[PDB]
C-alpha cells in the first residue's frame, strides 16, 4: 500500500512543478489550467503534505451582441487593407466617434479611433469593406 | 449620395383623419437590415425637430402616433389621427452614407 | 420538520446563441462588465 | 425538500 | 436641461470669413460629436459637418470643404465653425445639432439650436 | 487525413451487495458472518468512496467542456464541406455507427430484470440476470445521453467562433470555411493560393471525411481500444 | 482491482479535459498531440466509457 501512494505522489509531486513554472511564475495563455477566465497571477502557499494554488482569472458577465467587418480597405486603391490587431472592427455607436468603423478589445467592450497602433497590413479579400472616404490608417 | 424625393408636395387632411406622405430613395438605403431612416418636423420660427428613427415609432422625442414603415427604396410615414398642431414640414433624412443628405420635404395642412 | 424530498431534473444551461450569418460581415459577442 |  | 446656445445673426458684408459658436449646456459636452446645418429655404437644407468633441476629428459636405473648418473651446463647451470667402450664396439660417443613437448604428440630430442667420 | 484517438474517461460503476454475495439468506452461515462484519462493512466503504470519485470526475470534465457561447447548428452547417458528425435533431451518424459496432452487452437501468424474469425471452444470456444471482448493482452513469449529446453539439457550435485572438471572452462567430482559411494561414500557406483552389481543399477535405466510413474495423487501432475498454468491465463481472 | 481500474480512469480523464482544451477549442502549434501534420480543426464524439 505504501509504496503504491508513494509512487502516486512522486506524480502529483511532478504536476506541481510544472504549475509553478507556468502559472506562478508567468502569465499563462493556454487556458485548461486554473480557472477559466483566461489567466493572470497567481499564488503559492504551503499546505498539509503538498502545494495550495490560488488563481486569480477574469469573468465575462453582460454580453452584448454587435455587427463587425474583417477587414477594411480603401475603394479607390485596393492594395491599401488594413486588419485589425487584437481586437475588432465594429460598427460605431458611439457619440464621441465621427466614423463609420470604430476599434475595440477582445476581451471588453469599447469603441476607440482606429489609428496605425491598433492595425495591420494585410493582403485584399473579397470580404473585406469597401472605404470610400475617411480612413486614417493609411492616409491615402 | 443617395437622393431622397417625397409626395405629394403638400397634402391637405381634415381633422381626425389619416394622413400619409410617401418617400423614394435613388437607391435602397438598407445595409446589414439597418434601414437608417429618420423623419423630421419643422415649423416657421422653430427648429427642425427629431420625430422618429427606423425601429423608434415611440420613443425619440415622440408617441406613437407618428408611424415610420417601408424597406429599400420605399418609406413612409402614417399618422392615423391628425390635429392642426401637426401641420409642419416633414423631412425623411438618410443616415446609411456621406454626406448625409436629406429629402425637399412635404408640407400637411388642414381642410 | 421539513417534508418528502423533491423529484427534480438536473438543469441544463444553454450558452448564449450567436446567429452565423453569410455576406461581409457577422455578429460578434463581446463582454461589457467582469469580475475578478 | 426546503434546507433546515 | 440641454441647451445649445448659437450666436447672434448679423449682416456680414462678401469676402468676410464667417465664424459661428455653439455653446453646449446642461450636459457633458465632450461625450457627444456636433452636426452642423444650413437651411437656405422651408423646403433647402443640407448637411454642413460633423465635428467630434472630444478627438477633434471632423468630416465636412464636400462642396463646402475648402471653406469650412470647425474648433473646440473645451473650457467653454462652445463649439465653433468658420467659413471663409462669404458670398450672397451663403445667406442662410445655420443650426447645430447633437449627436445621437436611439436606434443601434443610426445617427440622430436630436436637441438642435435655436437658429442664426448670415447675410 | 483523418487520426483517431479514444481517450477513456470512467469504469462502469458498481456496488455488490457483500453479505449477499456471500450468502444467499442462510441463517446458519449469517451466525457465522456476524464474525466477519466489519470486512462486508469496509468492502462497501471502498466501493463507495470508488464510485464518487468516478462521478467527480465526470462533472468535472464536463465543467470545463461546456461553453459560455456558440452558433445554432442546422442542417447544411459547413457550407461546402459535408459534415456528417452534424446532429439529426440525436447523437450522429459517427455516434451510432460506434455503438452499434462494439460488442455491447444490453444496458440496466431500463425493465432490466423483468427481461430475466419469465416475461421475456429464453436466450437471455445478460450479466443483468447475473447480477440478481451475485447481489451486483450495475449503478446508472451521471449524464444521460441525451445531456451527453446536448455538450457535444456545445463544442461543435464553438468550432470557428475561437480565431481573432482571446476565443475564452469574445466568440467571433465567423463563417466556417473562412476559418478554415485562417488556419490554413496560420500554418505558413499564402493566401494567393488560397483563394486560388478553394473548391480543391473542399474536395480534398470531404473524401478524408469520406475515409471515416471504413474506420470501424479491429485494424483501427482507436476502435480496438474501445473494445477492450468494454471488454474489461464486463470481465470483472464475469 | 477496482480501486487501480478507477484511479488510472481519472488520470486518463484529465488528459481528455487537456486535449478539450487545447485541440478542440483551439489550433495548437505544439505538435505531437494529434495526426502529425501540423494541426488543423478536429472533433469530439461520445464513446462507450471515454
Amino acid at each position: 500500500q505504501q509504496l503504491v501512494r508513494s509512487e502516486s505522489a512522486a506524480l502529483s509531486a511532478q504536476l506541481a512543478k510544472d504549475k509553478v513554472n507556468e502559472c506562478v511564475k508567468a502569465q499563462s495563455k493556454r487556458s485548461g489550467f486554473c480557472g477559466q477566465g483566461t489567466h493572470i497571477v497567481s499564488f503559492v502557499v504551503n499546505a498539509p503534505n503538498g502545494l495550495y494554488f490560488m488563481h486569480v482569472g477574469y469573468y465575462p458577465s453582460n454580453h452584448i451582441e454587435v455587427v463587425s467587418a474583417y477587414g477594411l480597405c480603401d475603394a479607390a486603391n485596393p492594395t491599401n487593407c488594413i486588419a485589425p490587431v487584437n481586437g475588432y472592427f465594429i460598427k460605431t455607436n458611439n457619440t464621441r466617434i465621427v466614423d463609420e468603423w470604430s476599434y475595440t478589445g477582445s476581451s471588453f467592450y469599447a469603441p476607440e479611433p482606429i489609428t496605425s497602433l491598433n492595425t495591420k497590413y494585410v493582403a485584399p479579400q473579397v470580404t473585406y469593406q469597401n472605404i470610400s472616404t475617411n480612413l486614417p490608417p493609411p492616409l491615402l | 449620395d443617395i437622393v431622397l424625393t417625397q409626395s405629394p408636395a403638400s397634402l391637405a387632411v381634415s381633422l381626425g383623419q389619416r394622413a400619409t406622405i410617401s418617400c423614394r430613395a435613388s437607391e435602397s438605403v438598407d445595409n446589414y437590415g439597418i434601414s437608417f431612416m429618420n423623419w423630421f418636423q419643422q415649423k416657421p420660427g422653430q427648429p427642425p425637430k427629431l420625430l422618429i428613427s427606423a425601429t423608434s415609432n415611440q420613443g425619440s422625442g415622440v408617441p406613437a402616433r407618428f408611424i415610420g414603415s417601408g424597406s429599400g427604396t420605399d418609406f413612409s410615414l402614417n399618422i392615423h389621427p391628425v390635429e392642426e398642431d401637426d401641420t409642419a414640414m416633414y423631412f425623411c433624412q438618410q443616415s446609411k452614407e456621406v454626406p448625409r443628405t436629406f429629402g425637399g420635404g412635404t408640407k400637411l395642412e388642414i381642410k | 420538520v421539513p417534508g418528502e424530498m423533491r423529484l427534480a431534473s438536473i438543469a441544463f444551461n444553454h450558452p448564449i446563441q450567436v446567429d452565423q450569418l453569410n455576406s461581409s460581415y457577422f455578429k460578434l459577442s463581446i463582454p461589457t462588465n467582469f469580475s475578478f | 425538500d426546503t434546507p433546515s | 436641461q440641454v441647451q445649445l446656445q448659437q450666436s447672434g445673426p448679423e449682416l456680414v458684408r462678401p469676402g468676410v470669413s464667417v465664424k459661428i459658436s455653439c455653446k453646449g449646456s446642461g450636459y457633458t459636452f465632450t461625450d457627444y460629436a456636433i452636426h452642423w446645418v444650413k437651411q437656405s429655404h422651408a423646403k433647402s437644407l443640407e448637411w454642413i459637418g460633423v465635428f467630434s468633441t472630444y478627438y477633434g476629428n471632423t468630416n465636412y459636405n464636400q462642396k463646402f470643404k475648402g471653406r469650412a473648418t470647425m474648433t473646440v473651446d473645451k473650457s467653454s463647451s462652445t463649439a465653433y465653425m468658420e467659413l471663409a470667402r462669404l458670398t450672397s450664396e451663403d445667406s442662410a439660417i445655420y443650426y447645430c445639432a447633437r449627436k445621437s443613437y436611439y436606434v443601434d448604428y443610426v445617427d440622430a440630430m436630436d436637441y438642435w439650436g435655436q437658429g442664426t442667420s448670415v447675410t | 487525413g483523418v487520426t483517431q484517438e479514444y481517450i477513456q474517461t470512467t469504469i462502469q460503476k458498481v456496488t455488490v451487495d457483500c453479505k449477499q454475495y456471500v450468502c444467499n439468506g442462510f441463517q446458519k452461515c449469517e451466525q457465522l458472518l456476524r464474525e466477519y462484519g466489519q470486512f462486508c462493512s469496509k468492502i462497501n466503504q471502498a466501493l463507495h468512496g470508488a464510485n464518487l470519485r468516478q462521478d467527480d470526475s465526470v462533472r468535472n470534465l464536463f465543467a470545463s467542456v461546456k461553453s459560455s457561447q456558440s452558433s445554432p447548428i442546422i442542417p447544411g452547417f459547413g457550407g461546402d464541406f459535408n459534415l456528417t458528425l452534424l446532429e439529426p435533431v440525436a447523437r450522429s451518424a459517427i455516434e451510432d455507427l460506434l455503438f452499434d459496432k462494439v460488442t455491447i452487452a444490453d444496458p440496466g437501468y431500463m425493465q432490466g430484470y423483468d427481461d430475466c424474469m419469465q416475461q421475456g425471452p429464453a436466450s437471455a444470456r445478460d450479466l443483468i440476470c447475473a447480477q440478481y444471482v451475485a447481489g451486483y448493482k450495475v449503478l446508472p452513469p451521471l449524464m444521460d445521453v441525451n445531456m451527453e449529446a446536448a455538450y457535444t453539439s456545445s463544442l461543435l457550435g464553438s468550432i470557428a467562433g475561437v480565431g481573432w485572438t482571446a476565443g475564452l471572452s469574445s466568440f467571433a462567430a465567423i463563417p466556417f470555411a473562412q476559418s478554415i482559411f485562417y488556419r490554413l494561414n496560420g500554418v505558413g500557406i499564402t493566401q494567393q493560393v488560397l483563394s486560388e483552389n478553394q473548391k480543391l481543399i473542399a474536395n480534398k477535405f470531404n473524401q478524408a471525411l469520406g475515409a471515416m466510413q471504413t474506420g470501424f474495423t479491429t485494424t483501427n487501432e482507436a476502435f480496438h481500444k474501445v473494445q477492450d475498454a468494454v471488454n474489461n468491465n464486463a470481465q470483472a463481472l464475469s
